[PDB]
RNA sequence: CCUGAAGCAACCCUAGGUCUUCCCUUUGAUGUGAGCUAAUAAGGAGUAACCGAUUC
């Protein structure tokens, strides 16, 4: 006999400065009744927002994961967690009569963040090609995959997390790999399928509030 | 919703369980270009008028 | 009961997890986080017979109660996360998926962005039923 | 319609989907401020004219005044008295049922102070009647052909100006309102009456509304003439075949082919407040004879019934009009041009110097 | 359930209604007058034949199946 | 009268079918202008020959039903004549115009039916043809006047006048409009 | 043969009230009550009940 939504404060969510539309939406919490605190229970919530909604209007097939690493006051401050292509996109790309080449590198930014990036690329059929197949030999596949790893590491390793997200907002890494592997075997549908977050540095606030303007 | 006139342009085929509904290609008197497919009871002729309660819904062609 | 968003234009988004098995339907609205639940009306809470828990009808009732319940708290629009059973089992959503998604659009909500979130395994554990399948 | 010069600045662009979604409720009644001209009595005995018992379509010499907002002396008087949006029926009929537009058309907006003179270009093809505009294929013929869009439109305009007068008992005592026609035995049967519309968003609208004739039963008539030239190529059914079993079919088929013309004519009558709009079914002698015509039949429709029948929405008509009067009562003075994209479905708005 | 008991002969006030009312109706038929005065079709016919011969209602058509009168014109 | 053919004593001209859709399948004007409802027929010869029968004859045909009254067109013609007299008294319009309006107002727009993905079954909504509209319009207001007159003082001619007046109005009091709105409602309930 | 009846905004004529309001009385409208009808309304509900795989 207790209306359970009487004790619920709404909180506005904020995305970092790297995206056009700042505020993502609203978040529910329980009023600080007893020892457990609203903001502390609210800290560490993962928001999966499509880049179309995160920007004004663009590709809707790339999604960004954002963690409310701190709350300032009636305002959740999210920070880049991870990235994932949508099921519809990945399922649509993977089709028969070609070679699918998959790479993954475990690379660290200049600041603490250590990512795991997964790249994918499919062998392109030539404009005058009459052969049905368009397969790549095993040595051509692993020369492509070696080059995938070599770019994916170089692009992240040398600069910080604000700039790696600025690269993932387009697909500058996928376009760079695609143009690089034109000599070995022409690929076409090349993306960075997924970005994972393995390690974060011990939390700072001054470093967060540079990312939040 | 406003009631709108669809004009039969070409009778296609007969449908239903007991062959009871005539499935007909209609050309809208309102919009110049929009042509949809509708299941119709009773006997219908090439080049006459229907009063559709909705001018958006479409019947499954066979 | 007060989402302090603007009365004119501002849409408050939830996200509705429509888990549609072949013998049950779930309609479950949460935060964009996905942590805090708002509604969960199953196919089986509405109808009282075991054979029609996985009905288009039961899913239509469930989505209607969810739509009405979330309109009061002030969730205007919804993102959609459809799924079948997945794992070793079927990956075609249940027959309640269509009727539920339709029902909370007939009931005056707004539809954001839709996607399949079925647990598709890399390669899985051994499926239930013998080497010779389910013989009937 | 016009060749667009490099000095002409595009300011606003509106496409047909965006214009189709518009609405305005609350539009008030039209108030007859002035009623001018003299209108004849109609012979209801031209309706014993069917597929078997037709009539000769004769040339009648009666003078038609194609005077715009610019050259209207009553509007020129009323300008200073009250009103800030002045128009003719043909002009606002174009803007209202703009959604169906196929060919290139144009309207000169003249914002002199806090006014909108929705004017038309004299000595431009605005008072032509288009033919088979909205067919599966418009006539793809050349200017030297007789079945060309120009030549079909020429004769279509002629037979309409003929029919309006021919059907009429045009030498039996006329119905006079208050004034003689403000433009001048020699004259044609037409009455111009001016109406105020108070328009919600803070606009007063003074449009010139034209009745064609009077009929007894009294009753006001807007009268037009439907053309059938060469059906078999024209992408329509024959009229002379029977027309009696298929009247509803012959109507609805010629409607789709002339979607914008019949939409302009019907909203023309709704504007004027005519309780009945009549028609005239005119065809050739032989399918390639431009000179001869014979009147097959006529059918009468109450424009309120006809507009909900064919297709229109008063909310759309007034919703598109409030949008355009709001746009050009928002932006600056001088000569403008509402021109529709010749090949694509979108109306454009250019700002031009004081000359053209 | 319910039953209908019409009059075989006029009550004073029912005849007062008939003498005042039925020449005001646009349609005068024995069936209409039978329902409108709670009177048998025999009484209705006999009463309307009085009203006509008296010279008060304008008859339009007679037939064994259907006899129709109207209220007489004004001017 | 070599010019105008008054139906008994009712004018042919100055009756307009407003609805464009039902205009071809309603015969009242200019060539179907005949003195009597009665005629030879041959309207059951080919498919859409029926559309050319004067609507007054179509009403005269549909009226004579329920076994005991199969083929009594003379009795039915006198009923339609008496009904047209009574319509003119209570209304004051052209009785042919009131009939035409009642035909338009009574005809449904949508009806429910059984369709396919054959295996199981499904009851979806479909359109009615402009002939089916006028066919069912006549039948509805005929059976409405019929069943109203059964075990009643109100004579068949009066019951027909009641139905045609109230249906031409669009009352929901005539059996015609009542049943029309029931079918269009069910048609909506499963569309 | 008699049935209603007391002031008329102010001057002149006129008829001893040659006079038109209390209200008797009838027609046209609006609102409530009652009947028939809406209607088998709708909703309850394509829910409950009953039947369904299987054995030839």
């Amino acid at each position: 006999v207790v209306d359970p939504f009487s004790k619920k404060d709404w909180y506005d969510v904020k995305a970092p400065a790297m995206f056009n539309i700042r505020n993502i939406g609203k978040t529910l919490v329980t009023r600080t009744q007893g020892t457990k605190i609203a903001s502390d229970g609210l800290k560490g919530r993962v928001f999966e927002v499509s880049l179309a909604d995160l920007q004004n209007d663009e590709v809707a097939f790339r999604k960004f994961k954002l963690i409310t690493e701190d709350v300032q006051g009636k305002n959740c401050l999210t920070n880049f967690h991870g990235m994932d292509l949508t099921r519809d996109k990945m399922c649509s790309m993977v089709k028969k009569w070609q070679t699918m080449i998959e790479a993954h590198v475990d690379v660290k930014t200049t600041d603490g963040y250590l990512l795991r990036l997964f790249c994918v690329g499919f062998t392109k059929k030539r404009n005058n090609q009459i052969r049905k197949t368009s397969y790549a030999q095993h040595q051509q596949v692993r020369q492509i995959r070696k080059k995938m790893m070599e770019i994916m590491t170089r692009e992240v390793q040398t600069n910080d997390l604000k700039e790696v997200v600025n690269k993932l907002i387009p697909d500058s890494i996928g376009k760079d790999i695609e143009k690089a592997c034109q000599s070995i075997y022409p690929l076409h549908d090349v993306f960075v399928r997924k970005v994972k977050m393995l390690k974060k540095p011990k939390f700072e606030l001054g470093k967060l509030m540079e990312l939040h303007g | 919703q406003p009631i709108k006139l669809a004009r039969v342009t070409k009778v296609l085929g007969r449908t239903g369980s007991q062959g009871q509904c005539t499935q007909v290609r209609v050309e809208f008197m309102d919009d110049t270009s929009r042509s949809i497919i509708r299941n119709v009871k009773g006997p219908v002729r090439e080049g006459d008028v229907l009063t559709l309660l909705e001018s958006e819904r479409e019947a499954r062609r066979l | 009961s007060l989402g302090p968003q603007v009365a004119e234009g501002e849409n408050v988004f939830g996200v509705c997890h429509i888990f549609a098995s072949f013998n049950d339907t779930f309609v479950h609205v949460t935060d964009l986080s996905g942590k805090e639940t708002i509604c969960r009306v199953t196919g089986g809470m509405k109808v009282k017979a075991d054979r029609d828990e996985s009905s288009p009808y039961a899913a239509m009732l469930a989505a209607q109660d969810v739509a009405q319940r979330c309109k009061e708290l002030g969730i205007t629009a919804l993102h959609i996360k459809l799924r079948a059973t997945g794992g070793n089992r079927t990956k075609t959503p249940g027959p309640g998926a269509q009727s539920a998604l339709r029902a909370l659009a007939r009931s005056g909500m707004k539809i954001g962005r839709i996607e399949d979130v079925t647990p598709i395994p890399s390669d899985s554990t051994r499926r239930k039923g013998g080497r010779r399948g389910r013989r009937l | 319609s016009v060749t667009v010069r490099p000095d002409w600045v595009t300011i606003e662009e509106m496409d047909f989907p965006r214009l189709s979604k518009l609405t305005l409720p609350g539009v008030k009644e039209g108030e007859d401020v002035l009623c001018c001209g003299a209108v004849e009595y109609y012979d209801k005995s031209y309706d014993r004219v069917n597929v078997k018992n037709e009539k000769p379509l004769q040339r009648i010499d009666r003078i038609f005044h194609t005077v715009t907002t610019t050259d209207d002396p009553v509007i020129r008087k009323l300008s200073k008295t009250e009103g800030n949006v002045y128009a003719t029926d043909a002009i606002l009929a174009t803007i209202m049922c703009c959604t169906r537009s196929n060919y290139s058309w144009d309207i000169v907006i003249e914002k002199i102070g806090n006014k909108l003179f929705f004017d038309k270009r004299d000595n431009t093809e605005f008072d032509l009647l288009t033919v088979n505009e909205t067919s599966v294929e418009p006539p793809q013929d050349d200017g030297n052909s007789l079945n060309s869009p120009r030549n079909l439109a020429l004769e279509a305009t002629f037979i309409n100006h003929n029919f309006s007068q021919q059907v009429l008992k045009s030498n039996e005592p006329r119905y006079k309102f208050d004034e003689p026609n403000p433009f001048i035995g020699e004259v044609a049967s037409v009455a111009y009456r001016y109406r105020k519309w108070d328009l919600n968003n803070g606009i007063t609208l003074i449009a010139r509304c034209e009745h064609d004739a009077v009929m007894q039963g009294t009753q006001f008539l807007t009268i037009k003439a439907l053309n059938e030239w060469d059906s078999k190529l024209a992408n329509g059914v024959e009229w002379r075949r029977k027309l009696d079993t298929q009247r509803g079919a012959v109507l609805a088929n010629e409607l789709r082919n002339n979607a914008c013309k019949l939409a302009k004519w019907t909203v023309q009558a709704l504007l004027a407040g005519s309780d009945q709009l009549k028609f005239g079914y005119v065809s050739r002698a032989s399918v390639r004879d431009s000179s001869k015509h014979v009147i097959l039949e006529t059918q009468q429709y109450k424009p309120n019934e006809f507009a909900t029948q064919i297709n229109l929405n008063m909310d759309n008509a007034w919703g598109i009009l409030r949008c355009i009067i709001d746009i050009c009562m928002n932006q600056k003075d001088g000569k403008y041009l509402i021109m529709k994209d010749p090949n694509k479905p979108m109306i454009r708005l250019y700002d031009i110097p004081d000359n053209t | 359930r319910d039953k209908l008991n019409n009059l075989v002969l006029f009550d004073k006030a029912t005849y007062d209604k008939l003498c005042k009312e039925v020449p005001n109706y646009k349609l005068i038929t024995p069936a209409v007058v039978s329902e409108r005065l709670k009177i048998r079709g025999s009484l209705a016919r006999a009463a309307l034949q009085e009203l006509l011969s008296k010279g008060l209602i304008k008859l339009v058509s007679k037939h064994r199946a259907q006899v129709i009168y109207t209220r007489n014109t004004k001017g | 009268t070599p010019d105008i053919k008054l139906f008994g004593k009712w004018s042919t001209d100055d009756v307009q079918i407003n609805d464009i859709s039902l205009q071809d399948y309603i015969a009242v004007k200019e060539k179907y202008a005949k003195y009597l409802p009665h005629s030879a027929g041959r309207y059951a010869a080919k498919r859409f020959r029926k559309a050319q029968c004067p609507i007054v004859e179509r009403l005269t045909n549909s009226m004579m039903m329920h076994g005991r009254n199969n083929g009594k067109k003379l009795m039915t013609v006198r009923i339609v004549k008496h009904a047209f007299e009574i319509i003119h008294l209570l209304t004051g319009e052209n009785p042919l115009q009131v009939l035409v309006n009642a035909i338009i107002n009574s005809g449904p727009r949508e009806d429910s039916t059984r369709i396919g993905r054959a295996g199981t079954v499904r009851r979806q909504a479909v359109d009615v043809s402009p002939l089916r509209r006028v066919n069912q319009a006549i039948w509805l207001l005929c059976t409405g006047a019929r069943e109203a007159a059964f075990r009643n003082i109100k004579t068949i001619a009066e019951c027909l006048a009641d139905e045609l007046i109230n249906a031409a109005k669009g009352s929901s009091n005539s059996y015609a409009i009542k049943k029309k709105d029931e079918l269009e409602r069910v048609a909506k309930s499963n569309r």
